[PDB]
């Protein structure tokens, strides 16, 4: 399979930071790349399709850059209810595979 | 408007076989693919597979072949999971989700179901 | 990425799509225009949808186009009518833009089609008497 | 250096507003649905995404239609029953008064009359039970429709029970509806669907008080054609119903005269028991808190620090003074003075009683010279309704004073379809189209 | 000089009893026998 590695896994910061996180593919996806939010035991919500481009309804401080294997979700300003499990997932061949998982937590 | 709604959860003895349905709301239900994903308590999300509600086309991952099958019907619009041979490492929240298929290829899922709790236990 | 195929958005689904799809499904719209006080709210009505999808058959007709859903002519597109080039017009823009941008050119276009075929009949004619 | 050429294409997702005649459709009634198609068991809706539509409820040409609709219906259902020429005779009438309490002082009338039978040659001495306002004095009375028509008795098999009526449009045609929520009515609905036709919509006939509709799913909804104009109709749709419970509480006995070869007149014979003033009853605290919603909503429109006052109608016909509508065959006119009463400054289990008066010479709509005789319904009679909404009218409108006073109104029918209607439209199809192409035939 | 076209080697299922040309002809006949009556005098005036 394809593998989607993430970095950091944990992670501490203060409401109005920025928070970046990577993901990384062993093999090359061009822009097949989206980035999810799941809260805890609740059903996952998509931020990010063509790992660029917003989903209709998501605040605009997120963003998101990179084309081939590296991959960034930028939040540029952090707010209370963001705070949750992000997770990428990349579709370029079978099988679709997540990323580890990345939590982002208040200090 | 666009919603996903499930049956109730499931408690199952392993070897049994479990039904998962799968009914769309506020979009066509044959304009887009449903993906099945599951995710274990405490785990990451595992993908399942994803059918085509209009020709009816299904794919399942190469880990999952001959195991589970995925069928619709478009009177009702609903789709259906049938897993198979269940064990105590199947346990977890089955989701159907809406793929934004733009371009007649994948893009991302964007609207959820609730997710259907499925154990399996002695 | 990875696909399964086509599917299917309804009568009307591909209103909203770009003239490049929305030409992908004109079957589905093609087929949907045929099908005491309560009664008679029906008969002339289907009269009229008749005459309706009537008019279009034969205006399609008397340009050569007929038993066609995209057809190419031998009319040059006059610039004037629209100054917009392809690349803008089959993938940022949807059909019902285009019926509000060409409202005012439609039936010269017609007669000129018209014509057009009148004369490649006339020519198909005369070729056909060697 | 383009050589570009024209290419046609049929078939092409467009359409234009457009009026045409849509036809019935339904899963002895006056609604005349045996006239109409069968409903589809799935009605399929084709959500359009990427649409954005202009929808106006104050020009839909649906509303005339249905409008149009519903009186032909009317007028077919009253055709094959008895007209009661013959009952246009003087009255000899006294005062009903067994068993009768003080807010039915005189309300009723015992009526005696010389009456045609079968054969031609012969008369019959009879009597009926009439009301107040449906005789005149000329101790000798008429009926009050005497000097303008003669009145058509309805058949008494057939019912007056609203049942729901799909609107579906012919081939060509397709029916545009506005899924947003919180839309009032008028300007872009970036939301929309494609439906073979509406929901089913019941042609329930009140006014002041919208029964029997659908609710708004978010919040009070207020429209109005222009707000800022007091003349026109402010229709408000509620998210809460409001239960109302209306009796005629009297033991009506029917009888039945022959008044000619196979034509028979129901009369009303005599009360078994007490008479007593038919009524309605709401609940306090839900009225209460209905209006609250109302004001805050209206708040919006007219001012945040705005005085809201609620009052009676300021007056013309019974039809519009009060809320009259039908209850099992009987006509109610309800005085709806204990709603409309108060004032909001912006800052338990008993209900209110509104006293409703029964009539059964009827002007459904709003034509002079084509009454209905309403026969008399065999004993007592109670229903329970859904209060959706309201039909107000903002009185005065100048800027010295900062106060509103909203009084309830009605009488065209037109604004009860409209708050069903203002979410849908009719388009017709344009399937031809040219657009430029490298192709060259 | 009505035309009958004489099938070969064609066999039907035929009921009498479920022919719904006996329904339209009632109907057919009923409404014929009530429209040639509507333009005649009624005997009103006969119940003495
Ligand atoms: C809003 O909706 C509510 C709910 O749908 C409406 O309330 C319902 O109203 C209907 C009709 O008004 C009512 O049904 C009647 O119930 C009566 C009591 O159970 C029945 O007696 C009555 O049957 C008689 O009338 C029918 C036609 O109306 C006949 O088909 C039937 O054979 C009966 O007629 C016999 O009896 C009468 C009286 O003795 C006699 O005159 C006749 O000759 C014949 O012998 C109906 O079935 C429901 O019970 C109501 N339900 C509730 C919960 O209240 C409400 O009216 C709607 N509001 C508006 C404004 O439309
Ligand atoms: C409704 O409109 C939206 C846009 O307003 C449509 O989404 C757009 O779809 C096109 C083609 O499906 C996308 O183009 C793609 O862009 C990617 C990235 O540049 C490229 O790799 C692809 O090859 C393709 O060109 C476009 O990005 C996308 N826009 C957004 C904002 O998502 C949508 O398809 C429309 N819906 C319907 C039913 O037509
Ligand atoms: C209405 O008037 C009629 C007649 O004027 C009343 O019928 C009479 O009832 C009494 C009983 O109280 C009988 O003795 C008479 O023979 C009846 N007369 C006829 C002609 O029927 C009737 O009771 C009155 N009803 C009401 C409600 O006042
Ligand atoms: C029914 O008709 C009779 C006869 O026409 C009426 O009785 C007459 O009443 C008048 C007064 O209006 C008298 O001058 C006659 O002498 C009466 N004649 C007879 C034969 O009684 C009777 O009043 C009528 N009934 C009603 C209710 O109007
Ligand atoms: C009055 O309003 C109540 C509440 O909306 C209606 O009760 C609903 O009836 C529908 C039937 O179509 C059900 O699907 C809902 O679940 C009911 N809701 C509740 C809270 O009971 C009631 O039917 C309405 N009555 C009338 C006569 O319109
Ligand atoms: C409307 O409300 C009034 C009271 O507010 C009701 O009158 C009561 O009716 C009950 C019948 O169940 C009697 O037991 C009581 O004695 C009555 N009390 C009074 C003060 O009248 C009336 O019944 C209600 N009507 C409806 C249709 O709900
Ligand atoms: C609304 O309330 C006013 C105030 O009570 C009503 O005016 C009353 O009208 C009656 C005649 O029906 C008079 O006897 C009263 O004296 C009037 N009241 C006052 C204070 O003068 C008015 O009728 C009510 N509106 C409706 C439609 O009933
Ligand atoms: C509607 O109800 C109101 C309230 O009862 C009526 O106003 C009353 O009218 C009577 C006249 O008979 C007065 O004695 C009361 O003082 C009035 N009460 C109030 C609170 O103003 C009104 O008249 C009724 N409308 C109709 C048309 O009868
Ligand atoms: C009948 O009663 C009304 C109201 O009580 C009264 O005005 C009328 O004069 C009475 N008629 C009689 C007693 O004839
Ligand atoms: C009928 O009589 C009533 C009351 O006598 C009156 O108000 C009405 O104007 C009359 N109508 C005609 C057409 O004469
Ligand atoms: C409410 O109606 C007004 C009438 O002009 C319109 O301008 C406005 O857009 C409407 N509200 C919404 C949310 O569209
Ligand atoms: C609404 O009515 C007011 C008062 O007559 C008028 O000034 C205003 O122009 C009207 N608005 C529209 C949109 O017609
Ligand atoms: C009405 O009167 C009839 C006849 O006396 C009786 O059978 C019936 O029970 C009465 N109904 C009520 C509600 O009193
Ligand atoms: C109306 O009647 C129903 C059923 O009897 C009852 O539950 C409700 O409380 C009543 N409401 C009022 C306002 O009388
Ligand atoms: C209207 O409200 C006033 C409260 O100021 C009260 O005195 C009066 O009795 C009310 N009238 C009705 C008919 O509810």
């Amino acid at each position: 399979d394809i593998q989607l590695t993430q970095s950091p896994s944990f992670l501490s910061a203060s409401v109005g930071d920025k928070v970046t996180i990577t993901c990384r593919a062993s093999q090359g996806v061009r822009n097949e790349l989206a980035w999810y939010q799941q809260k805890p035991g609740k059903a996952p919500n998509l931020l990010i399709y063509y790992a660029s481009t917003l989903q209709s309804g998501v605040p605009s401080r997120f963003s998101a850059t990179g084309s081939g294997t590296h991959f960034t979700l930028t939040v540029s300003s952090l707010q209370p209810e963001d705070f949750a499990t992000y997770f990428c997932q990349h579709m370029s061949s079978y099988p679709l595979t997540f990323g580890g998982g990345t939590k982002v937590e208040i200090k | 408007q666009k919603v996903l709604v499930q049956s109730g959860a499931e408690v199952k003895k392993p070897g049994a076989s479990v039904k998962v349905s799968c009914r769309a709301f506020g979009y066509t239900f044959t304009g887009n693919p449903l993906h099945w994903v599951r995710q274990a308590p405490g785990q990451g999300l595992e993908w399942l597979g994803w059918i085509n509600p209009h020709s009816g086309d299904t794919f399942t991952s190469q880990k999952f072949q001959g195991r589970v099958y995925m069928t619709r019907d478009k009177s009702i619009n609903t789709a259906f999971l049938d897993v198979t041979r269940l064990t105590s490492d199947d346990t977890g929240i089955y989701y159907c989700a809406r793929d934004k298929y733009y371009g007649n290829e994948a893009v991302g899922m964007d609207v959820w179901g609730q997710g259907t709790s499925v154990t399996v236990s002695s | 990425a990875v696909g399964i195929g086509a599917v299917f958005l309804g009568f009307l689904g591909a209103a909203g799509s770009t003239m490049g799809a929305a030409s992908m499904t004109l079957t589905v719209q093609a087929r949907n225009l045929l099908s005491t006080v309560w009664g008679i709210k029906q008969l002339q009505a289907r009269v009229l949808a008749v005459e309706r999808y009537l008019r279009d058959q034969q205006l399609l007709g008397i340009w050569g186009c007929s038993g066609k859903l995209i057809c190419c002519t031998n009319v040059p597109w006059n610039s004037s009518w629209s100054n917009r080039n392809l690349s803008e017009i089959w993938d940022n823009m949807t059909w019902l833009q285009w019926d509000k941008e060409i409202s005012n050119y439609t039936q010269i276009i017609y007669g000129l089609l018209e014509e057009s075929q009148n004369q490649q009949e006339k020519n198909e004619q005369d070729l056909l008497a060697l | 250096a383009e050589n570009l050429w024209v290419t046609v294409y049929y078939g092409v997702p467009v359409w234009k507003d457009a009026e045409t005649t849509l036809f019935c459709a339904s899963d002895h009634n006056v609604w005349a649905t045996h006239a109409c198609v069968p409903t589809d068991p799935n009605p399929q809706e084709i959500h359009l995404e990427n649409v954005t539509e202009e929808f106006n409820m104050w020009k839909n040409n649906m509303v005339e239609q249905m409008h149009t609709d519903i009186i032909s219906l009317w007028d077919q259902s009253l055709k094959p029953c008895v007209k009661l020429t013959p009952l246009c005779v003087t009255l000899q009438c006294t005062n009903v008064t067994n068993n009768i309490t003080d807010d039915m002082r005189g309300e009723l009338k015992n009526c005696s009359f010389n009456m045609t039978t079968e054969l031609r040659d012969k008369k019959q001495k009879v009597y009926s039970l009439f009301y107040r306002l449906d005789v005149v004095q000329i101790k000798e009375y008429r009926l009050i429709n005497c000097n303008t028509s003669a009145c058509t008795q309805a058949c008494p098999k057939v019912s007056f029970e609203p049942i729901p009526i799909h609107y579906c449009a012919p081939a060509g045609f397709a029916i545009l509806k506005c899924k947003d929520k919180k839309f009032n009515g008028t300007g872009p609905c970036p939301s929309v669907s494609t439906v073979q036709c509406t929901h089913g919509i019941k042609p329930v006939v009140s006014t002041q008080l919208l029964l029997n509709g659908s609710l708004a799913e978010e919040e009070v909804m207020i429209r109005s054609e222009n707000i800022t104009n007091n003349a026109k109709n402010i229709l408000v749709q509620f998210n809460t119903p409001v239960q109302i419970n209306c009796t005629r509480p009297n033991n009506n006995t029917r009888k039945s005269i022959r008044i000619g070869p196979g034509q028979a007149f129901y009369a009303t014979g005599d009360i078994i028991g007490d008479i007593r003033q038919a009524h309605c009853n709401v609940s306090k605290a839900t009225w209460n808190e209905t209006l609250g919603k109302v004001v805050k909503q209206l708040r919006k429109h007219f001012g945040n620090n705005t005085i809201i006052r609620f009052a009676n109608s300021s007056g013309g016909d019974l039809e519009v003074t009060t809320h009259s509508f039908n209850c099992g065959g009987e006509f109610f006119y309800c005085n709806t003075s204990g709603l409309f009463n108060s004032t909001w400054i912006s800052n338990s289990n008993d209900s209110i009683t509104l006293p409703c008066r029964i009539k059964q010479i009827i002007n459904m709509w709003q034509r002079i010279g084509q009454c209905m005789y309403a026969p008399p319904i065999q004993g007592v009679i109670r229903c329970v309704s859904n209060i959706t909404g309201l039909i107000l009218t903002r009185d005065g409108g100048s800027t010295n004073s900062t106060t509103e006073t909203f009084r309830p109104g009605g009488g065209d029918m037109r604004d009860n379809w409209r708050s069903e209607l203002y979410k849908y439209k009719v388009v017709k199809i344009e399937p031809l189209g040219v657009a430029p192409t490298r192709c060259k035939r």
